[PDB]
């Protein structure tokens, strides 16, 4: 399944705080979350501050993906309504992060590979003496 | 349409709840399963948000919470009068207030700590109290014990009907949640009924009761011969003998010739030379006028008839080009958040006991209290503590309301918003001023100390040096002092001997008070007090406005008013609580209460008490070495703390010996909390681990199983323990040092 | 493996009933299943828990 | 009044019970007997 | 009290100087 | 009307426009500084720059310093204002050379609250804030100087 | 970055990747418990370290666990 | 009436000159030439921090060496005749 595409829609109706974007997203990376409201309704800025969503699309830059996810869990579990995020490079690629598979992490679905998954119970881990000297961890094994 | 509205019988009176521990918690009532339950059960028992959502039920409980309070404090009063009355020296006092030391506390004879029944005189042995309660029992004009006896019935009495209150305003008739939200009614009443009738009647017993006794008292004659107070009443001829005002009886009251009664309202001001106390004739006056003016201020909201301000009117009037939408909004918030109001109120009742304090020094109010100086140091360093406390209390319960409480999604308020909208502005600016006055005032102190060590005292900032004159305060005062003349023409006297100009007040041979001076130590402790104070709002007012959300923690409200942390991720994320905040704020507090306590005590032995000489000589407790010795930190920890705490640790082996014990007691309180605030909870778990497993080993393993205290409680109990040790240590301190060389 | 209700004995070094006794619940019988030997235990854990998952190697039947 | 036999069995007042009876025996005990240095 | 007045301002100012900006220089590399 | 809005219009940038940070007197002023003279050489700004802090800087020098109330006053807090220019001078260079490497281009802004393209201050370059510092340097020293000057002579 | 692992004593209750902040966990089919499902950890990029999924973790010992390792302005929570 | 732009990226992260101007050199041309033929030794980053350390140093070392007693008193010395230690020691 391909990701979804990032065009410009309006963003929320907000005042403006001191609590957005920095040199940060000059110079390493921004973040952006959009979604679709059944109405124009108020919700607290992860930012700090209450803001207006428009009714259809919002299209919201933030500094930290944890504020994008947070902001996305506040919207599905609050306004129940679904969001996506994106990472935003300065050369102006753009890299769609969340959800990765259009499947919430929440619930399975086929396609994941593994990643990180030990097949060995955590006490079975080597002492540190077994791994001395080389670059390896008792849990990378 | 105001109205009284009430529940009938909303909770059955049982005992079946008594008998099963945290039953206001679904999860507390369960039971225990580890030892932690146990600190739970306490923790959330008056966390009447966590018990229900139902505001008109916390309400209630609020309610009859706060006639439990009045109660214990009826029954604290009853007891200080009782003591008063059949354990005290009170009337051998009446009878020599300048050469017999207040004591209405006694030990029975074991273990020896019959020594602690000291020579407090009047041919009685016992504990030398500092509340101050003689003086206002002499300015009530109290003169026997029966009296007293019966102010304990009285207050006993009471004690119960507050009591039965609570269980009535519970149990019986439980008032609804629109009545408690009257609060132009509320106000009302409060304003006129409560301070308005309040002070008016005070003042009945002052100009009839108050009045006559003291001016016998004053005359000289003996106590027992002087008339009692209920003849006054009966007899006009008296009060009349002593203020001829009372021979045209109200008459002039009514006809507007109020200047017949100059005689016994007065407004001379400054101190009674044969007394060192605040004209109570001046006080009559103060508490009739304070009456009238509350009296006509509880007319101002809008109840059951179409006169009256509306709160929310006058509330949404105010809304400037800065601040858009203004004050509307915040009616909603005040009516519906217990949170929001006992923030308003803790922050403003403390700020008021701490004017009590500095107000109670400089206006002596009470009749040989001045000259009291254990009483006096006694009376502002406990108000002193208990205004910062609450102030504390008030940073809490705003963050309380900011996590608990706000939702700008039904109850929007402009201001708030634009306050969260440039924190960072605020709490930056805050920290930046916070910086600079740390240097600015501290580093004056460093400074000096290196000079001064280094041989070059003509570098020092000092008076017979860099001089940094407090030259504001100086004009205030000089202003205050010729203010008589000028601009209150009808004053005889200024309102305080504490003022740059006048003469000096003495009773007894001590002095009472004199013009205190201002030079560069008193520039640089002012500073200190700045600077301490705007630190301790820095770590509140981050911990309130921070308490939602932060760059690091985004979705931090979602995590509570108090909890640990976040976890040692974003390079370690503890004590981002607001609570947190609430409790380094402690400290802080703590800390500028303490450099405030101390730079009274010495300001007062050095520059204004101390004995007087005939023909005007004065030799002060200290002998004015302030200007001199409290420019370095070095002169704090020598000519302060390492002189004057020779009475506290030589006060073994004679009536203050409990001070030297709770000297000794509160050092190691305070050495002790410090094991918790330097430590963690991990290490203590796999201690308990081992000691668990000999307890196993011996069959003796408790079912409910020992836990180390969770990290906020460790928190909790080392703040608690650190507060407790360094307050007594300055209690024991002070109380020793002011009662043997006072 | 052991019955249900069956008392055993924890083998597994990094558990918090390790070298204690629980109640066993129910065997699962797919072969898949890793940690098949449910047990639950009279004490709670330090994350408030009383019952957890084991294989046929973790567990010894005692009396 | 069970319910109430069972609060007055709760911890905290169980030991302000206790404390209290070994408080007033201790101290009749250093009353009739004082200033114990011996036994 | 010749040397010491071309030492001590020598190790207490010259030296903390350059090795300062050194290790700042080494450290922002 | 209202008088605090967002930055230059974008709401989600972390600033606020307020009569303090954006007001036509306040603008005029910062535009006029020698720091933001974006579009001359960064010589003469340093020149300024260091003109005036050593010319402030011989003040408390003179007056505070441990010397002031002697014959020898303003010799020495001149000297000591000097050595901060000094002092301060190595300051800027150690910056500069750990800011900037001599490839790497302008790290300015190259927009201007319109939104228009310009050219990049090239204070922010290895050579110009070379330039800048010995302008700092110069015009400091000479200003310590000048002040001396105008006190002492 | 941090390490995050995921072990085999994993009964799939789906409690540590709802529990996440930075979206860095996911379930994944699997066949070693009743549930079907195991945890994974393909973004630890995004991973800051609080240690909530560790908190949320049901199985005795942890099935997940979070190694702080190398610190970069991702892990760190900066936003600046 | 948005402000999302990846062609112009910097107009969308707000990486704006606040208060830069693109006025020309409002400064007086022969002092501009002055400092410009006078200052430019130092503009050499490298061979100015080695003049600067060196040089500072060297004066240091000079008004250090050549302290007059009646500025410090460390150079004065002491004037007045020696007490006796504690336990009649030198
Ligand atoms: C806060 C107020 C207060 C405080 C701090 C004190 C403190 C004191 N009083 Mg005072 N007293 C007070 C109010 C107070 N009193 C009031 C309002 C009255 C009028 C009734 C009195 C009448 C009074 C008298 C007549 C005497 C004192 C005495 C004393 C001293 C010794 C107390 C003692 O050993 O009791 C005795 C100790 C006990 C009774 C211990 C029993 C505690 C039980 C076991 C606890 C059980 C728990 C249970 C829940 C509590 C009962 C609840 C109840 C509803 C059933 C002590 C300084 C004595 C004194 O000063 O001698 C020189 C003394 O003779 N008091
Ligand atoms: C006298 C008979 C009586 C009985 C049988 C009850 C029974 C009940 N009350 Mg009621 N109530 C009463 C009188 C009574 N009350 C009185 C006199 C008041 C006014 C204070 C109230 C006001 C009131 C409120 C606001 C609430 C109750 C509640 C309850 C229920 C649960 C309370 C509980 O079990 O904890 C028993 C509590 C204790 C055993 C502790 C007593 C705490 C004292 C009073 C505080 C003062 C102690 C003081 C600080 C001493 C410390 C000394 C030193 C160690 C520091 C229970 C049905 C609660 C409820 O219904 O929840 C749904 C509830 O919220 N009551
Ligand atoms: C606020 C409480 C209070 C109370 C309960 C009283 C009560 C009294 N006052 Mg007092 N009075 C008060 C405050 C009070 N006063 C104050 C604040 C002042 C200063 C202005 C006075 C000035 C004053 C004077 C000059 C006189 C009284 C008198 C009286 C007595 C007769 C009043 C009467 O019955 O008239 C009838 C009641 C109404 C018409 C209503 C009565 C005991 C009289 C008195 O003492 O006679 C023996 C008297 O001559 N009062
Ligand atoms: C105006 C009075 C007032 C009222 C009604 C409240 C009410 C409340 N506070 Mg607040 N607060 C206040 C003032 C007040 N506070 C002040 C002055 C401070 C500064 C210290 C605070 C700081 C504060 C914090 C940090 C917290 C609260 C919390 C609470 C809530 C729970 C309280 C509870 O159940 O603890 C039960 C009561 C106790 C456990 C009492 C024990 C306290 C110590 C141990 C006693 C100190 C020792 C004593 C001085 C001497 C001991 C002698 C001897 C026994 C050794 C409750 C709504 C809590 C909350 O969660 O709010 C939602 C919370 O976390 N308050
Ligand atoms: C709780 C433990 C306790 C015990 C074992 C005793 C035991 C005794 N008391 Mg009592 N006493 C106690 C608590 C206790 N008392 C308390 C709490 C009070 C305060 C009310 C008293 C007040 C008291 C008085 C006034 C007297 C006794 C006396 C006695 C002795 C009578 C024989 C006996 C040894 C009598 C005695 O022998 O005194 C010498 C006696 O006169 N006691
Ligand atoms: C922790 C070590 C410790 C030890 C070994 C002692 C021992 C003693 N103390 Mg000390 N004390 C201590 C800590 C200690 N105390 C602390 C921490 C304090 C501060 C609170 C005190 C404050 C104190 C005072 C004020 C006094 C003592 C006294 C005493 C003596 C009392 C003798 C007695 O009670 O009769 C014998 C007691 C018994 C036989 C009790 C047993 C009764 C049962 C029912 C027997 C059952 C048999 C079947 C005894 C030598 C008294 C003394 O006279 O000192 C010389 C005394 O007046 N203590
Ligand atoms: C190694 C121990 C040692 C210590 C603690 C001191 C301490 C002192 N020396 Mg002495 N010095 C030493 C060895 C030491 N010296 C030796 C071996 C010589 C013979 C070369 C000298 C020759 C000397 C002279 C001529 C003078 C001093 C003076 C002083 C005083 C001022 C500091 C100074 O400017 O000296 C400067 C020290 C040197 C130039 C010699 C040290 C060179 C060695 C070989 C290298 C040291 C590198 C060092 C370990 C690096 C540490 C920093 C690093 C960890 C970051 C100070 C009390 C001054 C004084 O007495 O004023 C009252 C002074 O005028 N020293
Ligand atoms: C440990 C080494 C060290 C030494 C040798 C000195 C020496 C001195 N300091 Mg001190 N100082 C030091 C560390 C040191 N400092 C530290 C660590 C602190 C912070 C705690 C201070 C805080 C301090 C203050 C606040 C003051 C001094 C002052 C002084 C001067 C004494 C006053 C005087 O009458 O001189 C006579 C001084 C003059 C006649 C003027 C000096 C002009 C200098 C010599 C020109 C040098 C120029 C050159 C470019 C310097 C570059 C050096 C760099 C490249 C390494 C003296 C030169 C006083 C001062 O500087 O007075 C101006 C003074 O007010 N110091
Ligand atoms: C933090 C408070 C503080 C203050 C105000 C002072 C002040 C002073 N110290 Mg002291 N000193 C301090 C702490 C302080 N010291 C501490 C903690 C120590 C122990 C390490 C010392 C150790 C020490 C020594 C050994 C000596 C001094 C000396 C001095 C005097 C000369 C200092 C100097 O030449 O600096 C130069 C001054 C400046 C560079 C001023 C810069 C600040 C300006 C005003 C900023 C302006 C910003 C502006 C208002 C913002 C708006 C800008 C806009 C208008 C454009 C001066 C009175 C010397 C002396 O002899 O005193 C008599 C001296 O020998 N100090
Ligand atoms: C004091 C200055 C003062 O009172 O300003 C008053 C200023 C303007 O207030 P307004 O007239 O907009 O207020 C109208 C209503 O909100 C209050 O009646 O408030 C601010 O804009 C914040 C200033 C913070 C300045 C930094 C501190």
């Amino acid at each position: 399944t391909p990701p979804e595409l990032d065009p410009n829609t309006p963003s929320p109706i907000f005042g403006g705080s001191t609590g957005g974007l920095l040199r940060k997203a000059q110079v390493e990376e921004f973040y952006v979350i959009t979604w679709d409201s059944p109405k124009e309704q108020i919700f607290e800025m992860p930012t700090g501050g209450a803001a207006i969503m428009r009714e259809g699309p919002n299209l919201l830059k933030l500094a930290r993906k944890e504020q994008c996810l947070a902001l996305g869990t506040r919207l599905r579990s609050k306004y129940k309504i679904k969001y996506q995020f994106y990472r935003v490079f300065p050369n102006g690629e753009v890299q769609y992060l969340h959800p990765k598979d259009g499947v919430y992490p929440e619930k399975v679905n086929a396609g994941r590979q593994g990643v990180g998954q030990n097949f060995r119970s955590i006490g079975k881990n080597v002492s540190p003496i077994e791994v001395k000297f080389t670059g390896k961890q008792p849990y990378d094994l | 349409e105001v109205k009284i509205l009430v529940d009938r019988d909303p909770i059955k009176t049982s005992f079946e709840q008594w008998a099963k521990p945290g039953h206001f918690s679904r999860t507390i009532a369960k039971g225990p399963d580890t030892t932690t339950w146990i600190w739970n059960l306490h923790a959330d028992a008056h966390d009447f948000d966590s018990h229900t959502s139902d505001l008109e039920e916390i309400s209630r409980k609020v309610f009859s919470a706060h006639f439990g309070q009045l109660s214990i404090i009826f029954l604290w009063l009853s007891g200080m009068y009782f003591h008063g009355a059949r354990f005290s020296n009170y009337e051998a006092w009446l009878n020599d207030p300048t050469h017999i030391k207040p004591s209405a506390q006694v030990v029975w004879p074991i273990v020896g700590q019959e020594i602690l029944n000291g020579d407090v005189g009047g041919g009685f042995r016992g504990i030398q109290i500092t509340s101050g309660f003689f003086q206002i029992w002499r300015a009530s004009g109290i003169t026997s014990e029966l009296q007293l006896y019966c102010t304990a019935i009285g207050a006993l009495v009471f004690a119960g009907l507050m009591l039965f209150a609570g269980w009535f305003h519970y149990h019986k008739a439980a008032p609804k949640l629109a009545w408690f939200q009257d609060v132009e009614s509320m106000l009302n009443h409060h304003l006129a009924g409560l301070l308005g009738l309040g002070s008016l009647s005070w003042a009945g017993h002052q100009v009839h009761v108050s009045l006559p006794i003291n001016q016998f008292l004053n005359a000289g004659v003996d106590p027992k011969e002087i008339p009692l107070p209920h003849e006054f009443i009966l007899n006009r001829d008296l009060l009349a003998q002593l203020y001829p005002s009372f021979a045209e009886g109200a008459t002039p009251f009514f006809t507007l010739n109020w200047s017949k009664y100059a005689d016994f309202l007065t407004f001379r001001g400054g101190l009674d030379p044969l007394t060192g106390g605040l004209w109570l004739t001046d006080i009559a006056h103060h508490h009739l006028a304070i009456a009238i003016l509350f009296l006509i201020a509880g007319h101002m909201y809008r109840t059951n008839w179409g006169i009256g301000h509306g709160i929310k009117d006058i509330l949404e009037a105010h809304k400037g080009p800065f601040t858009g939408q203004g004050h509307k909004g915040l009616y909603e918030i005040l009516t519906t958040s217990w949170h929001a109001q006992l923030s308003i109120n803790l922050a403003m009742l403390g700020s008021l006991t701490i004017v009590v304090a500095q107000h109670m020094y400089s206006m002596p109010p009470y009749p040989y209290l001045a000259t009291d100086y254990a009483t006096q140091l006694s009376l502002f360093t406990h108000h002193m503590w208990i205004g910062g406390f609450l102030i504390v209390g008030a940073a809490a319960h705003a963050a309380i309301f900011m996590v608990r409480d706000y939702d700008p999604t039904t109850r929007y308020n402009d201001l708030l918003d634009r306050v969260l909208r440039h924190r960072d502005a605020i709490i930056s600016h805050l920290n930046w001023v916070c910086i600079f006055l740390g240097f600015h005032s501290f580093g004056l102190y460093i400074h000096n100390d290196t000079m001064s060590a280094l041989g070059r005292p003509q570098d020092m900032f000092s008076d017979t040096a860099i001089q940094l004159q407090p030259v504001f305060a100086q004009w205030i005062q000089n202003t205050h002092a010729l203010a008589p003349g000028t601009t209150a023409p009808g004053a005889t006297a200024s309102t305080s001997l504490t003022w740059g100009g006048g003469d000096l007040v003495a009773v007894g041979g001590k002095v009472a008070l004199l013009p205190i001076p201002l030079g560069t130590a008193d520039f640089l402790v002012h500073h200190i007090h700045a600077f301490t104070i705007h630190v301790t709002v820095l770590i509140l007012l981050k911990g309130v406005l921070f308490a939602r959300s932060s760059r690091l923690i985004p979705d931090k409200a979602n995590l509570g008013f108090r909890f640990p942390c976040d976890g040692p991720g974003r390079g370690g994320t503890c004590q981002v609580s607001a609570w947190d905040h609430v409790f380094l704020g402690l400290f802080w507090m703590y800390n500028s209460i303490s450099v405030v306590i101390f730079h009274f005590s010495w300001k007062m032995q050095s520059d204004v008490w101390g004995t007087i000489n005939d023909q005007g000589v004065v030799t002060h407790i200290t002998a004015g070495n302030f200007a001199q010795s409290s420019i370095t930190i070095n002169g704090w920890l020598r000519d302060f703390l390492w002189a004057q705490a020779s009475q506290v640790i030589q006060s073994y082996g004679s009536s203050l010996s409990a001070y030297g014990l709770f000297f000794l007691g509160a050092h190691f309180v305070w050495a002790f909390s410090l094991m918790f605030l330097f430590s963690g909870r991990g290490y203590w778990q796999e201690l308990i681990e081992s000691i668990v497993w000999a307890h196993n080993k011996l069959k003796v393993a408790p079912a409910t199983q020992p836990r180390a205290l969770s990290i906020v409680q460790g928190r909790a109990v080392g703040v608690t323990h650190y507060l407790l040790g360094g307050i007594a240590t300055t209690w024991a301190f002070f109380l020793a040092r002011i009662i043997a060389v006072g | 493996g052991p019955k249900r209700g069956a008392k055993v004995k924890i083998l597994r070094k990094e558990s918090y009933w390790y070298k204690g006794t629980g109640s066993v619940v129910a065997v699962d019988q797919d072969p898949n299943t890793r940690y098949p030997v449910v047990v639950r235990f009279n004490k709670v854990n330090y994350a408030n828990v009383s019952t957890n998952n084991y294989a046929l190697d973790e567990i010894q039947e005692v009396e | 009044m069970r319910d109430l036999k069972t609060y007055l069995s709760v911890a905290p007042v169980v030991s302000t019970l206790w404390f209290g009876a070994l408080a007033g025996l201790l101290i009749e005990i250093n009353r009739f007997f004082p200033d114990a240095l011996i036994f | 009290i010749n040397l010491p007045s071309l030492f001590v301002p020598l190790v207490g100012l010259l030296f903390p100087a350059v090795a300062m900006a050194s290790l700042f220089l080494h450290v922002e590399k | 009307y209202q008088v605090i809005q967002p930055i230059n219009g974008d709401p989600f940038i972390g600033s606020l426009e307020t009569p303090v940070t954006s007001s036509p007197l306040i603008a005029w002023y910062l535009s006029n500084l020698p720091a933001y003279r974006t579009a001359v050489s960064p010589l003469l700004r340093g020149i300024e720059v260091g003109l005036a802090h050593g010319y402030l800087l011989v003040g408390p020098f003179v007056k505070a310093g441990p010397l002031r109330n002697t014959e020898i006053a303003g010799q020495a807090g001149s000297l000591a204002a000097g050595g901060l220019v000094v002092i301060l001078s190595l300051c800027l260079t150690i910056y500069g050379i750990s800011s900037f490497n001599e490839g790497a281009p302008s790290t300015a802004p190259s927009l201007t609250l319109t939104g228009r393209k310009k050219e990049p201050d090239q204070l922010q370059t290895a050579d110009g804030w070379a330039k800048f510092t010995g302008g700092f340097f110069f015009g400091g020293i000479s200003g310590v100087i000048w002040a001396y000057f105008l006190l002492y002579v | 970055s941090h390490s995050v692992k995921i072990y085999d004593t994993c009964i799939g209750c789906t409690q540590c990747v709802r529990a996440c902040p930075t979206d860095v966990l996911e379930m994944i089919p699997w066949g070693g418990c009743k549930a079907k499902q195991i945890a994974s950890a393909p973004r630890t990029e995004d991973c800051v370290g609080c240690k909530r999924c560790e908190s949320a973790c049901p199985t005795d010992f942890l099935s997940v666990r979070v190694y702080l390792w190398h610190e970069t302005t991702r892990s760190m929570g900066l936003a600046y | 009436s948005v402000y999302f732009d990846l062609e112009d990226l910097g107009n969308t992260t707000g990486q704006w000159d606040s208060y830069g101007s693109d006025a020309p050199s409002p400064y007086n041309p022969l002092q501009s030439k002055l400092f410009e033929t006078f200052a430019a030794p130092f503009t050499k980053r490298g061979l100015l921090l080695k003049f600067l350390i060196l040089g500072g140093g060297s004066t240091l070392a000079y008004l250090s060496a050549t302290a007059s007693g009646d500025i410090l008193p460390i150079t004065r010395g002491p004037q007045q005749p020696p007490k006796l230690g504690p336990r009649g020691k030198i």
